[PDB]
């Protein structure tokens, strides 16, 4: 499976949702103060992103794709509004299931779900799939690989920022300024892979 | 000397005319003589070890690699020059490059029968300008930050500068070396507060800057041998093309044996070629307790396991699958990074259990980038920088287990 | 007048509010894409605030987000269609980030924090002002990235590249993602040096 | 103008379906 | 409450939908011609035709260039809407493409459309050149190029890479005009009609009919270029088509 | 038996001779006000007042009911105060033999005494201050109880006196003190010692545990970690063996027992030995005529954890059983950091000194370097035997993160527990002071 392995690794290392395409940066840089907070948020992103991307692939191909419902009718201009609605819908559906049938799971994840209601990562992941014209199988691999890379990045940043309690950052860079520099250095490490020569 | 330092001490103290240069004065005065300070509180006696001795032992530990590297860089250049040119054409080449005629002016020779003195002298002309530029430019940034923040210059730049100079091609332009060291010192180290307060390896961050900003001068077949007009691939590149049978030194026409790569008779970075020289230096600092043998053990475990797995799986298209673990050891910058760069205590994990996981990650990542990444023949710099990001994460896992034991009163 | 220039340096969305970062890192490889993205965000933010303030007294609180995102997305769709029709080359370079204007935290941030509690005309001014501050970061970062990574400004050669018989070797890292993080971080360091009141406490 | 009519109908129906789902979910879950 | 909520949502949705639908449909025709003019400009450039204005590009493309479908298996022309055929989309459909084996997949494309589109450059009523779209996997991404071949079916008249993602200093030199100028006058096939175009590492000899200088410090991209022409000049690509061209076709 | 592997025994020259001899005549003693954690003194005496033995000198505001009593009978000569009027010392010149007497019992009935009766006699006599709690190393509240009382019947500190010699002279008092402790505790009594035989109490709740290994095997913090882990809800008390002897003498004779046996030792002591002295004895008079010429530092307690006995602090500490004297190391050496170091001791192997295993070192007070940031070369893990992560705990102390330090086990530690970490630190950090600041902050917010 060289094609699938290359897609998984490329989406994680060279095309990471956070350090490469800068998706969810507002949430990535702010909530990364603590590892426990970031770890729970990362799992919530993984669940939504891994399910929403394949689902919107079906919705796009069944309706929004040209000549999907009626020949000669192209509803692809509704991609942006439809993706926002379905992403918001699926998030609310997850809240309904977790808060009612899995209270332990809702405590771990549901507290972060309002933050990722309109997060750029979830919308960005769906947008990239359609533009690159992925299949259903490639969408599942891309959806899982994109979500894992986002959680991996934010948890790694959270561990670094906790370690930086001993740092002596100048006052101008303290807080937001040094976080951008830290995330840029994390981008250098993640550029190790761009594919797999299986 | 001692009397002069004491007399000028009042000039750099507060209220003197040279207060703004106090950082430079302490960097020089304490360099020659010990501070002569007594303890103020409990633990009225102290261990004899300090940061100065720790950094100077690592700095001395790379001298065997540095001297062999200058000898090897000259030997590779001289052999390739006589392979390409001869007679009047060789004379014109020597006159056209200042490295070549400076060697001949100082009593050396560029002929094929040059002794070890000429080869080491030619390597010196390529390494010393790089090391001088890195030291001066990096030192200026270190002093400037210390002066602005009104702190004494912490040690560690001597290690950073010499390690950066030994991991670059001998043909590297001086202006790129100044930019590379500037990125490593300022962006990776100084904006975090200096020595001991950064998370990323400063020397490899500077090399990563040159790796991606100017890839043409730090990769390919034109930068690893300092002979004008000579194009030659290295062992890692040749193995990726045609496996073990492709390891041929075109400068001499002889195959690259395992002993040649282990001793260091191969082209590459200045200070990486000799695995034997790196082992001798590493053994001294590992024995002294400065370098961590847990990290080094982890790197070997990761490299051995993953390389053996690739050999067992096998591949009929990728020749890197069949490279054994002992060939991985002697090729590229694996030995240099494992012994002197993976062992950076500030960038590594702080727990003994974390150090094993930290080392294994480096060894796995390095072999993985070598084999399944076609763009890069080596991945040691990328592997260590990648593992610097997860070094705090390994510590977090270890301490959470420790806290759980404490909350249970260690079994009461 | 002060409300227009306030989000430029005193209350910059990116340098202070940490909003709109996603597009600032990605699209600033060229000034042409950074300039078009600045206009698009400024256009959408100003009109979204204007229309939301008109109906601010009738939006149900249960589906408030749905109503707001219905207006924001519709404007972005129109912008996307216009860009494909008149700036197809630049629109192709922007890729998915034209759509990501909907999820830009600046557009929703100002609509909820200001437009819901303000008159339409001040809401339109607030959207223009926040677009100027957002655009100021994009153009500043885009200037350095394009000049140092290509020697060009808006496609016009300023530094002659060696490959074209010039003297300047372009910096490859400026065209790569890590450079965008560094430039913004040092940009914040410069802003908070001349604006000490924005320094975060330790 | 079939595309315009189809676009208007589908846009309204998609939003109406989303609103009705949330309203139905809120009525059957949120206590009163 | 509920009555007010639905009335606001419906009224807002109707107004937004009408503006969105009108903009999407009204501008649709101009959107699709912008995509066409982008590619038509590139084909004119490789064919050696000077065109600057958008109107000039359209009139010259219609006058001088005639797109035609070609079946790869047989090498014969196929009747169809050549101006609107999308070879990339057809390559991703199982009913209009074939999956290549490891031996055949020299260019690492993993698939090939059953029928492709070529562009006949005609000076009046007689064909002068043929534009062949070729593509092959590089080091970082798939690279798409147009190669212009004379009516003899062997001589290259020009090359132009119009879509690549290689490193600008190493690999991106496929778009360097100096490197592209080397392809002018080269021969694709030997006297045995085997594929013979060679990317020479370290610089081809100055007097050479088949040798092209490789990219400096970019061996991996050069291998991708070499593999691209090896596959598309073979029996699986434009092999049979170029064989019929040299026999007196077009 | 519990064996300690990680740790370090300092081979400092001038080890005491384990023979008890009479010390110099002490003419004045003092109580140090800064050696008690969180103590705010309310003075009950003034300069010129005459005090009896076991008479209260000052009381603690933050710990109501705790009385600090005079160790000798005499006259208050000076009440030294420092910055912010902090009580440095209250000095009493010895004159007379007047004293305050208390109830005395028989050895048979000591284990059956009521807990409130035991607390009353200890508090009134001033001997209640011998106990220190863990966490926070404070004197326990008079109304509080502990399920674990630790008796430090061993000492692994450098140049420390052997507890076996002192206890064997006072075997009856030591056993009597153990019986009182057995009735005082609500749980057990842990007599922590080495393998050498000691007098034993017959009570079933008094248990002897053997600890072996290098320093800090003898510290009460190490013993608690291995026998009764401490936390916010599990507080233990500690007391040294000589104070246990004093407790036995108090309940057997009804009089406060202020005699001490301290080791006088160090490189500059002409005749290192054990000397008999009194609590709080003036260290200027005790050390008189005992030291080689030159500039020397007199330390109450060990070199690893002790008080610089200069000026108003030149008196024996409450919890100190030794006096260490060292040279002041003010010499400047040319490239001293780069010398081979044949006579330089280190936990690392960067010096030639470690190649000579039987070598003793004339250690001075020199810092052997300047203050720098922490570079974790792994020295802390080699000397910390407790189940903690030393490097990450120390970074929290340097960073001032009190919440994280508590989760990493800062509540189990005292200043002496971090003495070896301070010793081997390449950056010359003083972690004892940092820990106390963290502990003070924790108590303030509690
Ligand atoms: C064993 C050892 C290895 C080191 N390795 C490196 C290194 O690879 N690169 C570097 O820049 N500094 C190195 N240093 C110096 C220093 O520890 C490092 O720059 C820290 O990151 C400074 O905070 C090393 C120091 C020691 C003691
Ligand atoms: C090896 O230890 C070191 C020194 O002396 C011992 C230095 O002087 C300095 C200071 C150097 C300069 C240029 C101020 C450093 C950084 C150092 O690592
Ligand atoms: S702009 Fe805020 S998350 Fe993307």
């Amino acid at each position: 499976m060289e094609h699938y392995i290359s897609l998984l690794v490329k989406s994680i290392f060279i095309e990471n949702m956070a350090l490469s395409f800068f998706l969810g940066m507002c949430t990535f840089l702010a909530v990364s103060k603590k590892v426990k907070t970031s770890f729970g948020l990362g799992i919530a992103v993984i669940v939504v992103l891994t399910i929403s991307v394949p689902v919107n692939n079906l919705v796009y191909n069944l309706v929004l794709k040209p000549d999907a419902l009626v020949e000669g009718v192209d509803l692809s201009f509704l991609n942006f509004i439809t993706f926002i609605g379905v992403i918001a819908a699926l998030v609310q559906i997850l809240e309904m299931i977790l808060d009612r049938f899995f209270p332990p799971l809702y405590n771990a994840l549901g507290i972060f779900l309002p933050l990722i209601t309109v997060n750029c990562a979830i919308f960005g992941g769906v947008s990239f799939m359609v533009q690159r014209d992925y299949s259903f199988a490639e969408s599942v691999v891309y959806g899982f690989g994109s979500g894992v890379g986002w959680m991996l990045a934010i948890v790694a940043l959270a561990g670094i920022r906790e370690k930086m309690k001993y740092s002596d950052v100048p006052p101008g860079l303290r807080g937001l300024g040094i976080t951008f520099i830290t995330a840029g250095l994390m981008a250098l490490g993640f550029m190790s892979f761009s594919g797999v020569q299986l | 000397l001692k009397k002069f330092l004491e007399d000028i001490e009042h000039h750099f103290e507060p209220g003197g005319k040279h207060e703004k240069w106090f950082a430079l004065y302490e960097a020089a005065a304490t360099l020659f003589y010990t501070p002569g300070l007594v303890t103020k509180r409990s633990s009225h006696v102290r261990d004899s070890v300090d940061l100065k001795r720790i950094m100077i032992m690592v700095w001395l530990a790379v001298f065997p690699a540095m001297f062999w590297g200058m000898y090897n860089a000259g030997g590779q250049a001289i052999a390739a020059l006589n392979h390409l040119y001869s007679g009047d054409q060789l004379a014109a080449i020597v006159a056209g490059n200042w490295h070549y005629w400076l060697t001949e002016m100082l009593g050396g020779t560029m002929s094929s029968d040059a002794g070890w003195g000429s080869k080491m002298l030619l390597g010196a002309t390529y390494f010393l300008p790089i090391y001088a530029t890195v030291f001066i430019v990096g030192g200026f940034w270190e002093v400037l930050f210390c002066m602005v923040r009104k702190h004494e210059v912490n040690e560690g730049f001597f290690v950073t500068s010499i390690l950066f100079a030994l991991i670059v091609p001998p043909t590297l332009p001086l202006w790129q070396a100044a930019l590379g060291i500037t990125f490593g010192v300022v962006v990776a180290k100084e904006v975090f507060g200096g020595t001991g307060r950064n998370f990323l390896n400063p020397a490899l961050a500077g090399r990563a800057f040159l790796f991606f900003a100017y890839p043409a001068q730090i990769s390919g077949d034109l930068v690893w041998t300092a002979a004008d007009g000579y194009s030659g691939a290295t062992a890692l590149s040749q193995w990726a093309q045609g496996g073990a049978g492709a390891l041929i030194n075109n400068a001499t026409g002889q195959t690259i044996t395992w002993m040649d790569a282990f001793i260091g008779n191969i082209p590459g970075s200045i200070g990486e070629v000799s695995t034997l020289a790196l082992m001798i230096g590493a053994a001294f600092i590992v024995y002294m307790g400065i370098a961590s043998w847990r990290i080094i053990g982890g790197v070997m475990i990761g490299m051995i396991l993953l390389s053996t797995l690739f050999n067992v799986i096998g591949s009929d298209t990728n020749a890197m699958f069949n490279m054994p673990w002992h060939w991985h050891l002697v090729l590229g910058g694996f030995a240099f990074g494992m012994f002197f760069m993976a062992t950076d205590p500030v960038s590594a994990s702080f727990t003994n259990s974390g150090k094993w996981a930290y080392g294994i990650l480096i060894g796995v990542m390095c072999v993985l980038i070598r084999v399944v990444n076609p763009a890069y023949p080596e991945g040691m710099m990328l592997a260590i920088l990648f593992a610097n990001l997860f070094a705090p994460l390994f510590d977090h896992v270890v301490v959470e287990r420790n806290i759980k034991r404490r909350l249970a009163r260690y079994g009461k | 007048k002060k409300s227009v220039l306030a989000p430029v340096l005193d209350n910059n969305p990116i340098a202070l509010q940490v909003l709109g970062v996603c597009s600032a890192l990605a699209v600033t490889t060229k000034l042409e894409t950074a300039f078009v993205m600045t206009l698009a965000v400024m256009f959408v933010t100003a009109l979204s605030n204007f229309f939301v303030s008109l109906i601010r007294n009738h939006i149900p609180n249960s589906v408030r987000i749905i109503v707001q995102m219905a207006i924001i997305a519709s404007l972005v769709i129109v912008v996307d269609q216009i860009l494909k029709a008149y700036l197809y080359d630049i629109s192709k370079q922007l890729s998915v980030f034209v759509g990501l204007i909907i999820t830009n935290c600046i557009v929703m941030g100002r609509a909820e924090a200001f437009a819901m509690k303000s008159e339409p005309i001040p809401s339109f001014i607030d959207g223009i002002g926040n677009g100027l501050g957002y655009g100021f970061v994009l153009m500043t970062v885009g200037f350095f990235r394009e000049l140092l990574g290509s020697g060009k400004l808006f496609g016009l050669e300023v530094l002659p590249l060696i490959s074209n018989g010039g003297w300047y070797q372009p910096n490859g890292l400026m065209l790569l993602a890590p450079s965008a993080f560094f430039l913004i971080g040092f940009m914040i360091w410069a802003i908070r040096t001349f604006k000490p009141e924005q320094v975060e406490a330790k | 103008m079939s595309t315009i009519i189809f676009g208007v109908v589908m846009f309204t129906l998609i939003i109406l379906a989303l609103v009705l789902v949330i309203l139905f979910a809120k009525s059957k879950l949120v206590p009163t | 409450s509920i009555k007010k909520t639905l009335f606001v949502v419906i009224a807002l949705s109707l107004v937004c939908s009408i503006i969105v639908s009108a903009a999407a449909v009204g501008l649709r025709d101009k959107q699709k011609e912008n995509a066409a003019l982008d590619k038509q400009s590139k084909i004119l450039q490789v064919a050696g035709i000077e065109a600057k204005g958008s109107k000039q590009i359209v009139e010259l493309f219609n006058k001088s260039i005639e797109p035609r479908l070609v079946d790869f298996n047989t090498g014969d022309f196929v009747e169809g809407d050549a101006a609107n055929y999308d070879q990339r989309k057809a390559a991703k459909e199982a009913s209009e493409s074939i999956k290549l084996t490891a031996e055949q997949d020299k260019a690492k494309i993993q698939r090939r459309a059953n029928v492709g589109v070529v562009y006949l450059v005609k000076d009046g009523d007689k064909t002068s050149k043929v534009i062949l779209p070729v593509h092959g996997n590089g080091l970082w991404s798939m690279m798409y190029a147009f190669v212009a071949v004379e009516t003899d079916g062997n001589t290259v008249s020009g090359l132009t890479y119009y879509e690549q993602g290689e490193t600008p200093g190493l690999g991106g030199e496929v778009e360097n005009p100096a490197w592209r100028a080397q392809w002018v006058g080269k021969k694709l096939f030997d006297e045995n009609h085997k594929p013979a175009i060679k990317i020479v590492k370290g610089g081809a000899p100055q007097g050479s009919e088949h040798g092209v200088d490789g990219l400096s410090g970019a061996t991996l991209t050069s291998n991708g270029v070499q593999n691209t022409f090896d596959f598309w000049l073979g029996d699986m690509g434009f092999g049979p088509f170029l064989t019929k061209v040299r026999d007196g076709g077009l | 038996m519990i064996t300690i592997k990680k740790g370090l025994d300092l081979p400092i020259a001038g080890t005491p001779s384990q023979v008890i001899s009479d010390g110099k005549a002490i003419k004045k003693v003092a109580l140090l006000g800064e050696e008690y954690v969180g103590m705010r003194p309310t003075m009950h005496v003034r300069v010129g007042d005459e005090v009896k033995k076991a008479q209260i000198l000052f009381e603690d505001k933050k710990n109501p009911g705790v009385k600090f009593t005079s160790p000798v009978s005499g006259k208050v000569v000076e009440i030294n105060r420092g910055a912010k009027r902090v009580l440095q010392s209250v000095v009493i010149e010895v004159a007379g033999d007047d004293q305050v007497t208390f109830d005395k019992f028989e050895a048979n009935q000591l284990a059956s005494l009521n807990r409130d009766a035991i607390k009353t006699q200890l508090v009134e006599s001033g001997l209640w201050t011998a106990f220190r709690t863990r966490p926070f190393s404070k004197v326990p509240a008079i109304d509080s109880t502990s399920e674990a009382i630790f008796v430090t019947a061993m000492d692994t500190n450098p140049l420390a006196a052997e507890p076996t010699v002192v206890i064997n002279e006072q075997s009856e008092a030591f056993v009597a003190g153990l019986d009182v402790l057995s009735a005082l505790t609500t749980g057990k009594v842990y007599v922590c010692k080495k393998g050498t035989s000691l007098p034993r109490s017959q009570q079933p709740n008094v248990e002897e545990h053997v600890f072996d290994g290098p320093h800090p095997a003898g510290l009460a913090g190490t013993h608690m970690h291995f026998l009764y882990p401490v936390s916010a809800d599990h507080v233990a008390w500690s007391i040294n063996y000589q104070d246990v002897i004093a407790v036995g003498q108090l309940f057997l004779t009804g009089e406060l027992y202020t005699q001490r046996v301290v080791s006088l030792a160090g490189p500059v002591v002409n005749k290192p030995r054990l000397v008999r002295t009194v609590m709080g004895a003036s260290l200027e008079q005790l050390v008189d005529s005992e030291i080689m010429p030159g500039e020397v530092r007199i330390i109450s307690g060990s070199v690893l954890s002790g008080t610089k006995a200069t000026g108003p602090h030149a008196y024996l500490g409450r919890y100190h059983l030794q006096v260490s004297v060292l040279r002041e190391g003010r010499d400047k050496e040319l490239f001293g950091w780069a010398m081979p170091g044949k006579n330089k001791f280190s936990v690392t192997r960067s010096f030639l000194g470690h190649l000579f295993k039987g070598q003793v070192y004339n250690m001075t007070t020199t810092t052997n370097g300047s203050d720098r940031s922490m570079v974790p070369i792994g020295n802390y893990e080699k000397v910390m035997p407790l189940d903690m992560e030393p490097t990450l705990l120390l970074r929290d102390l340097c960073a001032g993160d009190s919440d994280s330090a508590v989760r990493l086990g800062a509540l189990e530690l005292d200043e002496e527990d971090l003495a070896l970490c301070t010793f081997v630190c390449p950056g010359k950090y003083e972690y004892g002071q940092l820990l106390r600041e963290c502990l003070d902050k924790i108590e303030k917010e509690g």
